[PDB]
RNA sequence: GACGACAUUAGACGAAUCAUCUGGAAAGAUGAAUCAAAGAAGGUAAUAAUCCUGUAGUCGAAAAUGUUGUCUCUCUUGAGUGGAUCCUGAGUACGACGGAGCACGUGAAAUUCCGUCGGAAUCUGGGAGGACCAUCUCCUAAGGCUAAAUACUCUCUAGUGACCGAUAGUGAACCAGUACCGUGAGGGAAAGGUGAAAAGCACCCCGGAAGGGGAGUGAAAUAGAACCUGAAACCGUGUGCUUACAAGUAGUCAGAGCCCGUUAAUGGGUGAUGGCGUGCCUUUUGUAGAAUGAACCGGCGAGUUACGAUUUGAUGCAAGGUUAAGCAGUAAAUGUGGAGCCGUAGCGAAAGCGAGUCUGAAUAGGGCGUUUAGUAUUUGGUCGUAGACCCGAAACCAGGUGAU
RNA sequence: AUGGUAGGAGAGCGUUCUAAGGGCGUUGAAGCAUGAUCGUAAGGACAUGUGGAGCGCUUAGAAGUGAGAAUGCCGGUGUGA
């Protein structure tokens, strides 16, 4: 339950004590199965529409007589067996997002940052000094820390300046740490952190 | 929407513990002197819906 | 986990039945239904009590009662749940709120002498059973009608 | 989202139809007739595997029915003494012995004889 | 009122790549470099962060002001007690009759409106508190105005999509409410694709021309404007096996002869001859049925979604479980939000009593109950309300069109 | 032990789309055509021609998810000849 902190240029700086109730517990996959499909559930607009027999234009009137003479018998040329239209079951403009309960929200990101501990898919820094954005300078740093393609980088609150370094970098996505997330998380295959963000997520989570 | 409720059911009968309905007797209310005191004072006993009955009006009483 | 090794929980999750799609489904053509009358058409089905004619239940029943409606109940608590309390304790409805033992204050709170108390404490409510109060003065106590 | 009846239903067709090879006509062109006579040739190709043994061992005894008139015996009498004997040999060897090797018939005719 | 960015809006600037291989042409492969507050997107002869338009971002002007900050004038620094006397909304309130609206079926209608008849009280007053009377509580009708939060979108600007991709999706991607039909109201289609580039076949030959054959452009002309791909039905030309003594649901099992030679495995094609054998679907006690339906081919064409109930499976927590609306947030996750909901105790019509209660005069006897486990979300099954698996009436009503 | 219509239960094959991962493609993708191939079935590959730009695989997730019949609708094309 120890963990190093490091410094951008990837020695040391010391190391720090994480709770093994947030880092440290035996992953529950069926919670993070729940709560994944319910995030990717939630990012739907489901915006889709058909016309019905009765929002088809026209069709008022029966085509031709009931028994006719020697035809098929018929109501209007909008039903749905017609080429001109009319379907029957279509998807309609709806909602697929979904609730569960808060605990099992919490257990769910509990899960995902302990299986990325136990992977040694988590580094904790210092503060990022980052006075104007650079990109270059961020990829630099990345390149110091051996770092994998995909990264995800928790600040406490907000550093504009490290979100618009990180922004353009394929594979890297930057977050606050009230904002994270399990998608975020699990996609990732690292996780850097500060110190402040780590205590602050021990926190809230603990 | 939601689900109605029969009312004329529901102002007929309650529902105990464990899942049951107790109704009300039939036969009461009129002439009795053709009837016995003995069928007069069995009919005051109460009694349960069927499960024959509660298959089919199951769903009219949910909210009871 | 990863989201290229996905997988639920066993016994989460089911296919749903697809009717009118072939013989060898099981559900094909007449798709559940049989082959004629009221129950095979769209829409069919015949309501929930109908008897077909014969008078339904609900009909050769009588009714009875009437409902009282402003009728007083009581947020309940038994001797059992007491007992989580250290003696010498006052306990109020207010602190049994605090505590979780009640909810909802409805009417007032009643004590009621169901299970066995061990612990000597006094209370404050608005009503009581014979058998609580008289428990509750036998292990030492006071019960105090509000 | 939408999903069109694409290229399922032409293969689905189109290999009942390339069983309906050698078929007359229509039957070898049309999908609805052709998949009409895949079936009905299913199940009588199902009915004649049975049919075979059947009519393999009508034609089997009626050899050994010949081969022992000319022996001056009649097929039943030839197989009682057979089994009599402990011979517990098929028709269909006995129907080749008799048209490979008559003597070697004739040898165990004797045998089927005089266990008689 | 100097009033201090309409959105600062048309608009302008806006980093960084070379080579070889295949190629008709590279953005592709190989290799070596670069920019990134710009790796959104689209074009360019194929798949481009560094070729073009662009993007992030910065600088920006008219109608303008963001309508925002002291903003000239002007504002409202209150006059408290008793109220004794005066005033405080008339054909009004209210009533009877007939009706309607209120969740209320017209009646005890309490409450609120229309018509016809009547018709008052004035602060010791008057009205309401589900007939009516009294005591209490609340209010002071018959005068008027009033923003916000709320409802919808023919439109406009900027965008989004586990929405369609030419029988789909608007009726309409093109000549669309157009050809066309109808006296008229009205009804209402079909119809997209050369190629990177038109370089869209100079010239010669047959022919009246249409058509074609060469030549030529092109990567390609069975890519030539009836122009991407080019399925099946259908129409033909050539051939290997076979057929004019034969009775046929046309196949199947057996099987010579003849021809061929594969995803090479106890192979392929034809079939002299023998045996067996009355199509499919639907509806039926029962159908080869002379009961129904289908000319053939292709395409389209039918248990779905929302909300609620119930029951199964999964997971979390557990005598507790759980939030709804709203708010902050990227149209997310999440966080917050405890009004409410279920359960922890039932019995009784009810007062009520309580691990008991109801009956009973009685505790008896009996009925329901106790002598643990629920709750939240989700999966499947079923039901209910909605058109509710799909097509199909004769007819009813409302508003209009027609006496050519 | 394993015939089976109304019907109940279960396990699977394919279609379009999405996420993630990992791949194929002008040294020629999908489609189309042929084949004597594989699988208990739905069905899956491979090879060769045609075509000339997009498409598979694994796991999970959503459905406008599979047609031979409705005197079905729309187009083509026959028969009578």
């Amino acid at each position: 339950a120890n963990y190093d902190v490091l410094k951008l240029d990837g020695t040391k700086s010391g190391s720090i004590e994480l709770s093994d109730a947030v880092f440290g517990i035996e992953p529950n996959n069926s919670v993070l199965f729940e709560a994944i499909n319910l995030q990717r559930a939630s990012l739907r607009q489901g915006t889709h529409a058909v016309k019905n027999r009765s929002a088809v234009s026209g069709g008022g009137r029966k085509p031709w007589k009931q028994k006719g003479t020697g035809r098929a018998r018929q109501g209007t040329i909008r039903a749905p067996q017609w080429r001109g239209g009319g379907i029957v079951f279509g998807p309609t403009p709806r909602s697929y997002a979904y609730k569960m309960p808060k605990k099992m929200r919490r257990l769910a990101l509990r899960s995902a940052l302990s299986f990325k501990a136990q992977e040694n898919g988590l580094t904790v820094v210092d503060a990022f000094n980052f006075e104007a954005p650079k990109t270059k300078e961020f990829k630099n740093v990345l390149s110091t820390l051996e770092q994998p393609k995909k990264v995800l980088v928790v600040t406490e609150n907000e550093d504009v300046n490290v979100e618009l370094s990180a922004r353009n970098i394929p594979g890297v996505q930057v977050t606050t740490a009230q904002g994270l997330n399990v998608l975020d998380i699990t996609n990732a295959d690292s996780l850097v952190i500060t110190e402040a963000a780590a205590k602050k997520v021990e926190e809230v989570l603990g | 929407p939601k689900m109605k409720t029969h009312r004329g059911a529901a102002k007929r009968v309650k529902r105990t513990a464990s899942g049951q309905l107790k109704r009300s007797r039939a036969f009461t209310s009129h002439l009795f002197a053709n009837k016995s005191t003995k069928q007069k004072r069995q009919l005051r006993k109460a009694r349960l819906v069927s499960k024959s009955d509660m298959k089919r009006v199951k769903q009219l009483l949910a909210y009871k | 986990m990863k989201l290229h090794e996905l997988k639920p929980a066993e016994g989460s999750r089911k296919e749903r039945n697809r009717v009118g799609r072939g013989v060898a489904t099981g559900n094909g053509k007449t798709s559940g239904r049989g082959h004629k009358g009221q129950k095979a058409r769209s829409g069919g089905g015949v309501r929930p009590g109908f008897e077909g004619g014969q008078l339904p239940l609900f009909r050769r029943l009588p009714k009875r009662g009437f409902t009282n409606i402003n009728r007083k109940e009581y947020a309940i608590v038994n001797l059992d749940q007491l007992n989580k309390f250290e003696d010498g304790t006052e306990v109020t409805p207010a602190l049994l709120v605090e505590s979780g033992v009640v909810k909802n204050e409805k009417s007032g709170i009643k004590i009621l002498g169901n299970g066995s108390l061990d612990k000597k404490l006094t209370v404050k409510a608005h009503k009581f059973s014979a058998s609580a109060a008289e428990a509750i003065d036998a292990k030492g106590g006071a019960h105090e009608v509000i | 989202p939408r999903v069109k009846g694409g290229t399922v239903t032409r293969a689905r067709r189109k290999k009942t139809i390339k069983l309906a090879k050698g078929y007359f006509g229509s039957k070898h062109t049309l999908y609805k007739v052709a998949k009409q006579q895949v079936m009905k040739s299913g199940q009588y190709a199902f009915r004649d595997r049975r049919q075979r043994k059947r009519d393999f061992r009508k034609l089997w005894i009626t050899r050994i029915n010949a081969a022992a008139r000319q022996h001056e015996m009649s097929y039943s009498r030839l197989m009682n003494g057979l089994k009599k004997a402990g011979i517990d040999i098929n028709r269909k060897m006995l129907s080749e012995i008799a048209i490979s090797d008559e003597k070697a018939f004739a040898q165990l005719v004797t045998k089927a004889k005089d266990a008689l």
